[PDB]
């Protein structure tokens, strides 16, 4: 989900500026944020319209 | 009218796009600070040693 | 109000954000560095 | 090999305890040769980390 999305990643960035993480786990949140950033735009973009009568 | 009825309903797909931009930069910017101040620490730790 | 310090950074951004806006500015680059992610970090 | 933690916290016993001048110039040597090895390992982690930021943003 698009908003659930926004807000997870809204929390790596909070930490990553909290700067208490070992370098391997900064790393991993990294990975983990910018791959849920690409995924969440690409998904606003790729939908469509949908419409029915009666 | 009818064409601003649509706009009352509906949100804005640029605004949002403009959003998860924004975030991005951030967070790209966040490693860069994260990276130095690190890099720095060890750096200077390494100079004392020599 | 006592301002914790979180919200007095939010305010102060605030402000500047909404009065100086835009504007063009000049002087000479000072201090050039380009990191790993491809930003662009230099003082004026 | 070892975590960023053990790396720069080793090295800080080794440069608080030579620092003090608590042994000959020519003793210790068995530790001051063990702070560069410390060093090697811990900028190959701290390099190694920069090259895999850049792949995962160089992607375009």
């Amino acid at each position: 989900s698009f908003e659930k999305a926004l807000s997870e990643l809204e929390q790596i960035v909070t930490r990553l500026e909290s700067g208490d993480l070992p370098l391997e786990e900064a790393l991993n949140e990294f990975e983990r944020g910018v791959q849920l950033a690409r995924q969440g735009q690409a998904k606003l973009q790729q939908a469509e319209q949908r419409v029915q009568i009666l | 009218t009818p064409s601003a009825a649509a706009e009352v309903v509906s949100r804005n797909q640029q605004e949002l796009l403009r959003q998860v931009q924004s975030t991005r930069q951030r967070l790209e910017m966040a490693m860069d600070y994260y990276l130095a101040n690190r890099t720095r620490r060890f750096t200077q730790i390494h100079h004392r040693l020599q | 109000a006592i301002f914790t310090v979180s919200r007095l950074n939010q305010t102060v951004r605030l402000l500047l954000e909404h009065e100086m806006g835009q504007v063009w500015i000049s002087g000479e680059i000072s201090n050039f560095t380009q990191p790993a992610s491809g930003h662009w970090y230099f003082t004026l």
